[PDB]
């Protein structure tokens, strides 16, 4: 049991399917495992394959190929919940746990009435203090990072206003410098 | 059940001494500890086979562990060193071959000295009125900025109710000074609600942002406070105008 | 090549008296102990110097931890299997777990339980099932059958594993596992008793009987092992022309009188 | 609980003779329980000087091993092998014959 490969990242559309694969070189195997990690949390077992199959479990599917040292694990009807790493681990003939490094899976939120729009929010104690937020996006669209280092820009984030079945992008960005404007914040 | 690991997070400065605790009620055989470091994945330190033994992993150097019960793994740093910031994950299994159980993790920072350890300061933006007429959408934005370590938890409360629907927080924090190795971070989160919401000036809207850091044992000469674990919290009463 | 095994035992005994191991598990490629570990030692040590030199500290380092946490499992399921029967006092629990390699390329596999020395769980790896000899056995049977990953898992380590190890064992005792020793073999009179006696053969395997005329009512003493690789065996009985006939390893032997 | 007596069969590793350096071997088969004690005789003393196998278990389930000693017979010296186990009042005694 030597090595183990998986992709860093995958990003699918809300209500879709993702087919995540690990490729696997060993001479001698006790099983292959997935674990589900969300992001700050701990790992959960989702499957466990020995023999050459498929093995489903409600929206998730493992499969394993044995002569080809592969598996996949298949997501179907994503849900934004589904936004976490996927962890392949196989077991050597000596029972060692040999993990891959993960896989990252980003949903994209069906975003069917875009209003892209930059908006200037003032702190609430003092009026100088300003926050830039970049929200109501495609999912296409690509928050690019600072190129001052005295402007701060976050990650794209999905929030989901449950009791409204409405889901928006959005981005922050930040500086002390007073030639700070939010128009041409984000390009 | 599950497995219990504590603490969830803790700071140490270099050269000082911890052991990390993980119980599981399962009579489960096997327990292990792991590391998890951006790129490389999970790196076992340590684990053990059944109550009376143990053996080293991956990556030992620097720590140890006792199983004196089926119950009972700690790990504990001898010596801590900055290599040793990271996400400490404890686990059981039944057996060799049967799936582990996860502990919730430890978030370790060491550091030269903990007077590089400062708590967040943390403020509320209150929507842009441009926002609420284009869109009937009210994003309040919260920013903790100047903490270290990054060990928080940022949680919304509307009128005194911790709320999810309608928050989205960045995942990791940020360095405000990406250069340095002791660089303090900020974090950012969105509360959307809708504007008839916001403009109910009824309705309270706090940022509240757990930090950890130092306890009451911890010695400190410093000027400024002792950056003890504490809340510091952001709020804006909705405004009809 | 001929037929061969792995097969690795596991015994453990409740209150043991003073001395005696609680556990002991030995491994054997056909007669050969090849492996040995127990609750005295607490160490997976070769019980063959083509084991001990063909396999690195890490190997006996690793299957050291291993089989301390089959001890404490061992020692854990005896303790429940016991209070279901209501047992107070010694009481015994046995496996067996191995595969063969045939002439033909074919394999089979097996796993078995006995407790205090009585066949108490049989696995079928086909049916992926558990025979029980009785009713606290069908519990435990149901229990482990409602773990299809495990069941799973065995099925595979008899089938690919097992056999895996195998061929890695044979490759590093070859010479002794493959080796031929054919049989000495002498005709003994005595009370008026006519004695065929074969020693100094391996494989164990052997045929012997007595003909008159070349016509086939005889004691058999039993093969046993002579303490040196090699095993013995004799064959008796009280017409006129009397031969011995024996067959090892595809060869006949006759000795007339 | 079924116990099973131990079967006891004694013998030389090669054909005996007076005065050629043999082995003396004691092969105890077929018992239940585990727990065994075996000595080797030579006119009716314990012999220190004795090599056994390690225990060793069969298909059904009894237990088998051998006690063995270098040994070198002659006209007037006696071999036995004492077996001691609970399916057994006394030890039970099986002497060597040469023939
Ligand atoms: C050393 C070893 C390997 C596999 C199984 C066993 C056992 O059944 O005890 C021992």
């Amino acid at each position: 049991g030597q090595n183990i490969d998986q992709p860093t990242e995958m990003t699918a559309t809300e209500g879709a399917i993702v087919q995540i694969n690990c490729t696997y070189q060993t001479s001698g195997f006790n099983g292959l495992f997935w674990y589900q990690q969300h992001a700050g949390e701990a790992p959960t077992f989702l499957s466990y394959n020995v023999l050459d199959g498929l093995e489903e479990k409600g929206r998730f599917s493992s499969f394993l190929s044995r002569s080809k040292g592969y598996s996949y694990l298949l997501l179907k009807e994503l849900q934004m919940k589904d936004s976490a790493s996927y962890l392949c681990a196989f077991l050597d003939s000596n029972y060692q746990l040999i993990w891959g490094a993960g896989t990252k899976l980003i949903i994209k939120p069906d975003i069917q009435n875009p209003d892209p729009a930059v908006y200037q929010l003032r702190d609430s104690k003092s009026s100088d203090k300003s926050v830039c937020l970049f929200t109501d996006f495609d999912s296409q669209t690509n928050v690019s990072q600072s190129k001052d280092s005295d402007v701060y820009i976050t990650d794209k984030c999905v929030l989901d206003m449950r009791s409204m079945d409405f889901k928006s992008n959005s981005a922050v960005a930040w500086s002390n410098k007073s030639d700070f404007a939010c128009a041409n914040a984000f390009n | 059940a599950g497995v219990t690991q504590t603490p969830k997070f803790q700071v140490l400065k270099t050269g000082q001494s911890m052991t990390l605790q993980c119980a599981q009620d399962m009579n489960h055989n096997y327990m292990y500890w792991y590391r998890q470091d951006p790129g490389m994945g999970l790196r076992l330190i340590y684990y053990s086979a059944s109550e009376g033994t143990t053996d080293k992993g991956e990556v030992p150097n620097g720590y140890n562990v006792s199983r004196s019960t089926t119950e009972d793994f700690p790990l504990r740093l001898l010596s801590a060193a900055p290599s040793q910031t990271s996400v400490y994950f404890c686990a059981s299994s039944n057996r060799e071959y049967s799936p582990l159980h996860f502990g919730n993790g430890t978030r370790l920072t060491v550091t030269e000295d903990l007077n590089k350890v400062f708590p967040p300061e943390v403020a509320v933006f209150e929507p842009s009125e441009a926002e609420i007429s284009h869109t009937q959408k009210a994003t309040l934005v919260c920013l903790a900025t100047g903490f270290y370590p990054d060990h928080v938890e940022l949680s919304w409360w509307v009128n005194g109710k911790e709320v999810h629907s309608g928050v989205c927080t960045d995942p990791q924090p940020l360095k405000e000074q990406p250069a340095l190795n002791d660089s303090r971070y900020a974090l950012s989160s969105r509360l959307r609600v809708s504007a008839t919401f916001w403009q109910d000036p009824r309705n309270h809207f706090r940022c509240q942002v757990q930090f950890y850091g130092l306890s009451e044992n911890d010695e400190w000469t410093q000027d400024r406070a002792k950056p003890v674990t504490q809340i510091v919290s952001a709020e804006a009463w909705g405004r009809a105008d | 090549m001929r037929t061969h095994s792995l097969r690795y035992f596991r015994l453990g005994v409740s209150d043991p008296i003073h001395g005696v191991p609680e556990f002991i598990s030995v491994g054997y490629v056909d007669s050969h102990p090849i492996t040995t570990y127990d609750s005295v030692t607490r160490q997976k040590e070769p019980r063959a110097p083509w084991m001990a030199e063909n396999l690195a500290p890490d190997h006996w380092e690793r299957y050291t931890q291993l089989l301390r946490g089959w001890q404490q499992m061992f020692k854990v399921e005896l303790k429940r299997l016991q209070r279901h029967y209501n047992h107070s006092g010694s009481h015994t629990y046995q496996r067996m777990i191995g595969c063969e390699l045939l002439e033909d390329g074919s394999t089979t596999g097996f796993l078995q339980y006995a407790y205090d020395g009585q066949d108490f769980l049989i696995f079928n790896k086909d049916t992926l099932s558990w025979l029980a000899v009785d009713n606290v056995a069908h519990t435990i049977k149901q229990a482990w059958e409602a773990n299809q990953h495990e069941l799973l898992y065995q099925k595979n380590w008899l089938e690919e594993e097992c056999i895996a190890w195998l061929k890695r064992f044979l490759e590093y005792g070859k010479d002794t596992l493959q080796r031929t020793e054919p049989p000495l073999v002498r005709v003994n009179r005595k009370e008026t008793a006519l004695f065929c006696k074969a020693h100094g053969f391996y494989p164990p395997e052997i045929y012997m009987t007595w003909m008159k005329n070349g016509e086939e009512e005889i004691d058999y003493g039993d093969i046993l092992p002579s303490g040196d690789g090699t095993y013995q065996a004799w064959a008796s009985i009280e017409s006129n022309l009397y031969s011995c006939h024996v067959e090892h390893s595809g060869v006949h032997m006759v000795l007339q009188v | 609980m079924i116990q099973r007596t131990p079967k006891i069969q004694v013998y030389s590793r090669h054909p005996a003779e007076n005065g050629k350096s043999n082995f003396l071997n004691c092969y105890v088969s077929g018992f239940h329980p585990s727990d065994i004690e075996v000595d080797l005789l030579k006119n009716g003393e314990r012999i220190e000087k004795v090599e056994h196998s390690d225990l060793s278990f069969s298909k059904d389930w009894s237990f088998y091993l051998l006690y063995y000693t270098e040994f070198t017979p002659t006209e007037k010296d006696e071999y036995a092998c004492r077996v001691n186990h609970v399916t057994l009042s006394q030890p039970k005694i099986v002497k060597w014959d040469r023939d």
